[PDB]
């Protein structure tokens, strides 16, 4: 709440995972990657369309 | 004659190698070896014959 103000930075607050090892528990994760050695800014496109 | 692995370069993402060497027709027969010059104690292109 308090930290929601700051229009300079971008503060976030949260608690560690239950067990302290890369615990997204209920939360997926993923890597977009260019197998075809395409541009890096083509990746950015890919991510941003995502 | 025996190539040289000089530098690394990049080919669309991947880092590869740059190789220095003499043209084919400058190294096929024993007499091609003479065709190669070395700058002397002072700037003098001395044929290998010497």
């Amino acid at each position: 709440m308090h930290f929601f103000s700051f229009k300079d930075a971008m503060v976030f607050a949260f608690a560690p995972p239950s067990v302290l090892e890369l615990g997204n528990a209920t939360g997926f994760d993923l890597f977009l990657q260019d197998q075809a050695g395409v541009g890096h800014e083509v990746l950015l496109q890919a991510r941003n369309k995502f | 004659w025996g190539s040289s692995y000089v530098n690394d370069f990049i080919d669309r993402g991947r880092v590869k190698r740059v190789y220095l060497q003499g043209r084919p027709d400058a190294r096929m027969n024993p007499d091609d070896l003479s065709k190669w010059y070395v700058r002397n104690d002072k700037g003098e292109m001395v044929p290998f014959n010497a």
